[PDB]
């Protein structure tokens, strides 16, 4: 019921000296633009109704 | 938990649905996030008459 | 470098990220479809 | 239903951390929803 509250995002946790920022972010935007987000939205999220 | 296990050296990767916060970002940086979500409210279906 | 900062309602994308860095995303968007 | 889902800083700027902490505070203190009330809704959310 209702609207959302404290609208934020779910993401990856990494250390500041961890050099795995940028290429990981590249892969992430690839996942956002290539429908893999929608792929998981089908394969795990959108099936079920009462 | 998770944050102390990163800052303790025992854990090295968080890949799990964490929210984004000030104080968490003060020490451990996020990437750009997967899903843009938040809070909803569980209210039951009351039984019919 | 005519300007250091640029705000807009700027969409956040690959080729944009290739060149420049980004804030934690300000507001939420994507592709929608408008119909009657 | 949102399909093809999901601030410009030059690289190497010292400005990431400060602005991020700022914006996560502004998210964290509900003034974003005040902005929403100022600018977002017209008639449709009052369906």
């Amino acid at each position: 019921t209702g609207e959302l509250f404290f609208r934020s995002g779910f993401g990856i946790g990494m250390r500041k000296d961890s050099p795995w920022k940028q290429n990981v972010s590249l892969s992430i935007l690839k996942s956002h633009e290539n429908g893999f987000m929608e792929d998981l939205d089908k394969t795990w999220v959108r099936y079920q109704e009462c | 938990g998770m944050m102390g296990e990163l800052l303790s050296g025992q854990a090295d990767m968080i890949v799990a649905p964490l929210t984004i916060n000030n104080e968490r970002a003060q020490y451990i940086e996020f990437s750009k996030p997967f899903k843009y979500q938040g809070l909803t409210i569980l209210v039951k279906k009351e039984i019919p008459r | 470098q005519r300007a250091v900062m640029a705000v807009g309602s700027l969409t956040i994308n690959e080729e944009r990220s290739e060149v420049v860095d980004f804030s934690v995303p300000f507001v939420e968007t994507g592709i929608s479809v408008m119909v009657s | 239903y949102i399909f093809a889902t999901t601030i410009a800083l030059q690289k190497g700027s010292p400005w990431k951390r400060q602005i991020d902490l700022a914006l996560l505070q502004f998210v964290g203190d509900g003034e974003m929803e005040e902005l929403e009330t100022l600018w977002l809704t017209g008639i449709c959310h009052n369906e």
